[PDB]
This record gives structure tokens, C-alpha cells and sequence, in this order.
């Protein structure tokens, strides 16, 4: 219709049937996975620049869903699809295996271990 | 399955060039156009690119100072602009269109020339066979295109009918800032008072055809 | 910022074999590699993305393997139409970068050139330059020592040489040599001789100034 | 869990309220009128809890604050006056509107200069 | 940033008076404007907010208006429990500025102090520091000058004074000042005088070393 | 109604001081806590503010550079920290909740003194009663307490037994950067030669305690 946005948990941000919350605590990759599982979500998965296109609105750098586990050899969102090199801009200005999201659709590759504020997503 | 770059350019050291490309794939989503040049006795460079939709852009720290890009909603035209040019910058830039996996379209590129030399037809004088050089069992005897700028230069021979045993060699540029080449044939040396044999020298950039009778001499 | 190194430059080599092309990158670049073949004049043609996968229509004698920072094109059996110039590409963090390039040529049997030396036309003459052109035609392989002589001494400086791709029909080359004096210094000697050695042959044409 | 409540198609959902973000520059008036013809109006605002969301915004923007000068007040939308405790105000050259800037910051500004704008809805 | 002015910045005032305190800022504030009422020792209490708003059981006599960057407050009849430091705060733009103050005193007739001087010990001159203290026992209005004049010559920079608060039962004041020479500089020397200007009424206490 | 600050502080130029603030109703949302201090010739100065539910802080640009504000939301403390002090930092620091108009509560001040000094208990030197000293039925006597850092310094007379008639003036910093101040008292002139006069000077700061007999001359 025009109206009612889709089933979200409550108190999070819903935006084209999707649900986001920002997270003030500082945490590693691990932790902040840890977390938005805790509330039947996950760390932000980026799939479309129009569908999302608030992200391009959110400044600081947080941690989203996308991680090489050393195994597997390439990177991937938390779901286990690939990353498409369309999707993202990465930059590499420290060295490891999960990625931070800024700006405008970048990728900044960070240490799993260093804290950072996190965004959880649902649908 | 092809995107449409601007004509061939030449500019002097310290000017700036403007390159255009239309995408004709873009429907009012994100449409990543990227800029890749390639220099002769060179791979290739990433420039920056672009994104259609929302005009948001990126580039390579090598050229951020110097390079801009636009575009046009309505056109579907991406204006890749490099400024400050020197002649380190005369190179074939390439638009290209990034899918999901690797670039979908390629541009057919443009040549793009930097150099203080100014427009200058060739002029063209006979490589004339001597009978006295039956080399192979043919003689051999072609047509000297010099002092030209910019690059190119077509030859062909007797109008395109004479292809076989033609050789058109690699432009050579000289220490004036001139190119220079030679297109040869090699014929048989019987018939050399008989057949006729003509080079159609072509250059575009100043609008100059050369057509040059080689004969023995 | 990624550095690609490709190896070899050039390979030479004959319709059937086997050719393994490397690209070695300074970092990790997670398998998001890239191979094309160039053929002059053309923009580049996608054969391999993601280190491994096949592109449309590309045949299936090409294949990609590697991880890391070790990647490798390899062709079964080099077809006519594969001999081109192979270029890999990342596609991880900005900048992407490309390597330096393999240029694989066609392998053919040995072949002297023939050889013509064609004077300056007295035209170009009177506008006071002196362009004299010396001719290697379709030999093998590329390496060929062209050498003026100008009553007898060596020269230096004067030439330039310009050779062509390899022919499609013979698989053979040809290269140009033009020495250019101005009409003074042309017009101080009589001999104009140049000399092409290939293996232990040595072929000299010459002329004398004025015929 | 739970839906989150009607608002205009295509717009942030947030705690019963609703937001858009335009990338159009407009001047005040020119953003008023925009808000208002999608039954909307400029953000106000008024709680950091329940618009906490604004603590990631960019750019600067449009929000329904102005100077009334009969009261020599500054006024939302419905008529309140502006807490001192809501948003931390610089006042860097003079103006009668005030852009929204991220942490809850109010920028001063000339009400004819144009900028990108949010609009805002209560939801039922 | 907005600057304060307030004005005045003392006043003596007696129960019963209107007492009109001004605060002039240096740009707009619209009417973000505060007043508080400050006693010696404690934290400032808030009378009115806004420009005109009073706060919770603060007494009507008390009473803000103004609008740009003229602001008053008013308190129409003074009741012995005003008398403190007034100030004015703004609560608009960073950062937040304050007044410089109006301290409000209670006035009465003018009043000559009784004056005592007290030589150094011995204890202390032995020790090479001399102290003079001269001490103004009951005076109004606080602006006394004290001066002190050894052998004629008026003493300067070597005296430092400290004054009550107002007296509750008569409503002045008392002062001490000390005058610090060292032994050898107090003993060239034999006239000490302490001499109190009051407008044109001087009361001057001396001594001589030793005596 | 008040909120709980730290004690006294004295401190050297260059040193840092940390001061700190217990927040008393703050439940897990917005609270603004505000810092000012106000210095002895002066009115109040605005340092910046901090919100406890979010650690957002801003500063008046005064003190950016050399102030920071942290907080723990187990304690509920707010931390109020400036760096690189210097004498005119000498003032009374108060934190502040703002609530919707003013502020809501005030903190209890904390004395912050900065000062090249040394600690150094008084000494006290009598103000002897003299003819010089008398006025009729009463005479004035005291005790100059010289040379004492830092503040406070306490005085008694007689052990408290003499109460009223007592004038302590306020502390003077002397060029020294020692304070020194003067107590006084009016007593019977009748007295003077019988009852005896002692003052009880008490500098804790130096675990000093000083008792001076005051003797006519």
C-alpha cells in the first residue's frame, strides 16, 4: 500500500521491508556477530545501493557482516554468499580478515580483534 | 554489447582532455563506469570510476588531482576529464561497465596524443625498385611517409586491390616530434614497366591523401 | 597498492603445446583475478575471472588455477587464434591493477631475409634531408644485427628501426632501418651500405651516391 | 515482534515516526512545502531516545526551526519553543532558519540558501 | 562568543528599595537569558530563566524582562536576604557565557573606623622579615584608602590588605593591612604612620621603633 | 539536591588534575552534565558538557585542548580532567545537570588551587596589645598567622572558650605564593594584665598545630 513496514524487531529501524539498528558499544567482529544472533539478525549484509541507499547517509565506520575465514580462501557475507567486487569500494588501511563499513558503500579492512561500533540486520 | 567513447584527441603538454562515453545499458540504477587507460609498451591503469545513479565517484591516488568525472542522466554520458597533461599521458582510454563478476562492456577506446608538435600532413617520397635487386627472385619497392603528426597513417596500394607481400611498418617517432613510416611491396621484378604501382597514403588529422607512383628509376 | 608481476614477458612457442603464464601479486588478493587476451588494437577480452572460472564462449583449452598471491593461465594446446598478448587483473581493494603482460608468438623454422637498400629520392634530397632506407623481409626469427656502413665506418645514432607483427600468413617478421642525414652530411661519402647479420650470415647491400 | 507503524511509501520507519532524507537543495521555505505536500512536515526535534537514528546523519539539513521575531523566539513547527538542553546551537554567520547537523548540533543559517532537507511524520 | 556586561557592578542598597540590575550581551540571545542569586561560599541558585520565567519558590519581588540583548532584573522591594552577587547567564549559542556579577551591599551612613597599629614582634624582626599591621576597626563605605608612610615617605607595592563581610548588627566593615619591609629596611627608618582616607576625612595612627 | 564532586585539589603548573562528579538520577538516557568554575577575581567561566547515556561531549573552545570529560556508567561518575595547568586555573570547579530550561542540580564545587609552592605550616607571630592598641574600656589583640601554604588555616582563641569580639580576616597570597592572614579580638582593657590570650592556629595540610601566647608588651 502506502503504509506499515514490514515485521521488524521492535525499536529498530525499518526501511524497504529491512531492519537495522545502529550499536553504541564498542566490540570485536566476534562479538558483535555474537550479538545481533542474540536478536534473530546478523551484521549488516549489503545486497543493493537502492534498496539501501540510506547507508549513504551513516558516518562513522561500523562493522558489517563480511569476513575472509582463512580457509575458504575469498570473502563472504555471514550468510555465505560471495562478495560481488560491483557491490563495495575496499580499502585496505590496516590488515585482517573482517571488514568495517563507511561512507558510501566502501569496505575498510580491519583487525577482527579491534572494537568498533557495529549495525545489525534483519529481514 | 559495445559503449560509444569520443573521437580520437591531441593535446599540448599542460592542457587538459575530455573523453565522453555513453552506457545505453543505464536504467536509472547503479551503473558503475570505469576508466582504465593503456599506454603503448605499457599494461594497463584504473583511472577511477563513476556510478550513473548517484554520481558518486572514486580514483586512483595517482590521478586524483588531476581527473574528474561527470555524467549526464539524461544522455547516459560519462565525462572522464584528465588535466595538466603530459606526454607520459598519450595513451588509448578505455570506458568500461563493471558487472557482478568482471567488466561487461569494454569501449572501443580513445587515442589520446599529448605532444608540443602541432598537425602536420606527411609528405610521401617513392622507395623506387631497382632491376638490379632480384632479392628473393622479386624486387622490392615502397613508399616513404614522413614528417607527420599525429598518429595515423593508412597505406594501402593500388586502391586496396594490392595486398599480397605488403608490409606497412609501426610508425616511428623522431627526435623533431614528427612520426615517420614506410609501407613496402614486394613485386615481381618482370613486370615492373607494366604493372602500376600506387600508394594511397591517408591522414586523417589534417586531412591529407597522397597518392604516390612508384617507377623505377 | 597491489603490485602484478607476470612472467614470462614473451613466450614463443608452436601450435599444440602446452604454455603456462604466472602473475604473482604483492598482497592477498583473495581470488579475485582476472585474465585477458589482448589481440592488437582491440580492448582486452575476459577469459578467466575469480582465479578459476571460465567465461562465456572462451574455450575450454583455458584454464586458471592459484590462490594467494600465486595465480596461473594455462593453455592445453596453443591454437592459432591464441597467440595474442595475456594480461592479468585484480579486482579486490582500489587501485585495481594490471600486470606487465605475456606476449606469446608464434614458433616457426629459421629464414633469411631479403634484403634492399633504397637511396634518398632527389627530391627529399634538395629539401635538405637524406632519409636512406634499409629493408629485412620476411625473416625469423626477430633478432637480426643491422649494422650502417658509410665508406666503411660503423655508424651510431643516425637509425631507427621499426619491425612488424608476425604475418599471418608465413609467421614471419619484417623490419625497417632508416638512417637520416641532412644533405650536407649525406653528400661527404659514396658508400651506403647496410649489413644484416643472422646466425653466421652476413648479407651487405649497398649503393653508391649518384648511381 | 512487531511492524513499524503507517507511514509514506519508501520512508524510514523509527519508533512511530517517520523520515525521509532529500538530496534536492531547496531553501527553507521551498523544504517546508515539499514535507508538507507528502502530509508531512520538517524534522522537529524532540527526544534523543527515540531519535537516536540522528546521531548517524551526514550532511547538514533542513528541520522545521525558526526565529520568530515578534516572540524573538526559536520556534518549531507547532509552536514550542527550542530547550537549550535538546541541541547544542552554533551560530557561525546570522540567519532566522536552522539546519540539523549530526549529534544533535543546530546550525544557524541563511533561510534563502539552499540545502538538502529531512522531512518527518507522526505516525497516527 | 556572546560577551556579558552587567551593571552595575556593586550597589548599596537599603530594605525596602527598587533595585534595577542590567545585562547587556554582545549579540542576540533570544531570551535564553538566566539570573542568579550567589552567597559568599555556595553555588549559584537560579531566580528567573528565559528572559522572564521565574523559577520554582523563588519570591514575586523578583522579576527579569528585556528581549534582544537588553535584559533587567528587578527586585521591587529588597528584603534583608538579598543582599548577595546577582548574575546573568546566556543559554543559547556555545559555549555559554556569564556576567561579570552585581554585588548588592547594604547601605548606611558613612563611618570613620577606630584604628590600631601594631609594630613587629621581636620574634619575627630577629628573624630578618618585618610585619606592620594596621587594623580599621568599624568603617562605611568599604572604599577606604590606606596608605602607609614611613618617615613621611608614602610606602607603595610592600602592603597587602583583607576585609571582612558587612557586620550584621551595624553594617560596616573591618580591614587589616600589613606592611612588609625586611629587619635591616624597617630599622633605618623611625616614624610609622597608617593613614585612613575616607573622601576628605583621614584618621592616621603611628608609632616609633622602639617605644 | 545537591551532586557529589571530589575534594580539594592543589596541584603544580604543568600537572593535570581529574575531578570528579556522581550523578545522582540518572537512569540510562539522556543526561547533560555540564562543567563551570569560577575563579576568586571573577565571575563563572562554561567549560563544556558530556552526556552520560552516549559519553557526546563538547568543550568551549578555551579548553578543547586541554580538557577532557569521561564516564562510567557503573558509577555513574562523570570525569572532568584538564591538563596543563597553569596559576590562573586557581578556581572553584562545579558540574551541573541541565535539565529542560537551567540546571536542574548543582554539584558541590571542589577547590582546585595551582601553585609552584610547597606545603609549609605557619608560623605565628603575636599582635601585642599596646597604649598603641586601646581604646578605652576595650584593646584590641591578635595573632599575624605568617607564611602557611596551602589554605585552609584555622584559628581559635583560648581554646574556643573566647569566641565573640573575633575577627579572622581573610587569607592574603603573598608574592611568595605563602598565604598569610590575621586574627584579631576586642577584650576588656581592664583584662589585659590578668587574663591570658592564646591563639590556636591548626594548618592540617601539615599536620601543624601552633599556639601563640599574646603577652602586652
Amino acid at each position: 500500500t502506502e503504509s506499515y513496514c514490514g515485521p521488524c524487531p521492535k525499536n529498530w529501524i525499518c526501511y524497504k521491508n529491512n531492519c537495522y539498528q545502529f550499536f553504541d558499544e564498542s566490540k570485536n567482529w566476534y562479538e558483535s556477530q555474537a550479538s545481533c544472533m542474540s536478536q534473530n539478525a546478523s551484521l549488516l549484509k549489503v545486497y543493493s545501493k537502492e534498496d539501501q541507499d540510506l547507508l549513504k547517509l551513516v558516518k562513522s565506520y561500523h562493522w558489517m557482516g563480511l569476513v575472509h575465514i582463512p580457509t575458504n580462501g575469498s570473502w563472504q557475507w555471514e550468510d555465505g554468499s560471495i562478495l560481488s567486487p560491483n557491490l563495495l569500494t575496499i580499502i585496505e588501511m590496516q590488515k585482517g580478515d573482517c571488514a568495517l563499513y563507511a561512507s558510501s558503500f566502501k569496505g575498510y579492512i580491519e583487525n577482527c580483534s579491534t572494537p568498533n561500533t557495529y549495525i545489525c540486520m534483519q529481514r | 554489447v559495445q559503449l560509444v567513447q569520443s573521437g580520437a584527441e591531441v593535446k599540448k603538454p599542460g592542457a587538459s582532455v575530455k573523453v565522453s562515453c555513453k552506457a545505453s545499458g543505464y536504467t536509472f540504477t547503479s551503473y558503475w563506469m570505469h576508466w582504465v587507460r593503456q599506454a603503448p609498451g605499457q599494461g594497463l591503469e584504473w583511472i577511477g570510476k563513476i556510478d550513473l545513479s548517484d554520481s558518486e565517484a572514486h580514483f586512483n591516488q595517482k590521478f586524483e588531482d588531476r581527473a574528474t568525472l561527470t555524467v549526464d542522466r539524461s544522455t547516459s554520458t560519462v565525462y572522464m576529464e584528465l588535466s595538466s597533461l603530459r606526454s607520459e599521458d598519450t595513451a588509448v582510454y578505455y570506458c568500461a561497465k563493471m558487472g557482478e563478476f568482471y567488466f561487461d562492456y569494454w569501449g572501443q577506446g580513445t587515442t589520446v596524443t599529448v605532444s608540443s608538435a602541432s598537425t602536420k600532413g606527411p609528405s610521401v617520397f617513392p622507395l623506387a625498385p631497382s632491376s638490379k635487386s632480384t632479392s628473393g627472385g622479386t624486387a622490392a619497392l615502397g613508399c616513404l611517409v614522413k614528417d607527420y603528426f599525429p598518429e595515423p597513417v593508412t597505406v594501402s596500394w593500388n586502391s586496396g586491390a594490392l595486398t599480397s607481400g605488403v608490409h606497412t611498418f609501426p610508425a616511428v617517432l623522431q627526435s623533431s616530434g614528427l612520426y615517420s613510416l614506410s609501407s613496402v611491396v614486394t613485386v615481381p621484378s618482370s613486370s615492373l614497366g607494366t604493372q602500376t604501382y600506387i600508394c594511397n597514403v591517408n591522414h586523417k588529422p589534417s586531412n591529407t591523401k597522397v597518392d604516390k607512383k612508384v617507377e623505377p628509376k | 597498492d597491489i603490485q602484478m608481476t607476470q612472467s614470462p614477458s614473451s613466450l614463443s612457442a608452436s601450435v599444440g603445446d602446452r604454455v603456462t603464464i604466472t602473475c604473482r601479486t604483492s598482497g592477498n588478493i583473495y581470488n579475485y583475478l582476472a585474465w585477458y587476451q589482448q589481440k592488437p588494437g582491440k580492448a582486452p577480452k575476459l577469459l578467466i575471472y575469480n582465479a578459476k572460472t571460465l567465461a562465456d564462449a572462451v574455450p575450454s583449452r583455458f584454464s586458471g588455477s592459484g590462490s594467494g598471491t600465486d595465480y596461473t593461465l594455462t593453455i592445453s594446446s596453443l591454437q592459432p587464434e591464441d597467440f595474442a598478448t595475456y594480461y592479468c587483473q585484480h579486482f579486490w581493494s582500489i587501485p585495481w591493477t594490471f600486470g606487465g603482460g605475456t606476449k606469446v608468438e608464434i614458433k616457426r623454422t629459421v629464414a633469411a631475409p631479403s634484403v634492399f637498400i633504397f637511396p634518398p629520392s632527389d627530391e627529399q634530397l634538395k629539401s635538405g634531408t637524406a632519409s636512406v632506407v634499409c629493408l629485412l623481409n620476411n625473416f625469423y626469427p626477430r633478432e637480426a644485427k643491422v649494422q650502417w656502413k658509410v665508406d666503411n665506418a660503423l655508424q651510431s645514432g643516425n637509425s631507427q628501426e621499426s619491425v612488424t607483427e608476425q604475418d599471418s600468413k608465413d609467421s614471419t617478421y619484417s623490419l625497417s632501418s632508416t638512417l637520416t642525414l641532412s644533405k650536407a652530411d649525406y653528400e661527404k661519402h659514396k658508400v651506403y651500405a647496410c649489413e644484416v647479420t643472422q646466425g653466421t650470415t652476413s648479407v651487405t647491400k649497398s649503393f653508391n651516391r649518384g648511381e
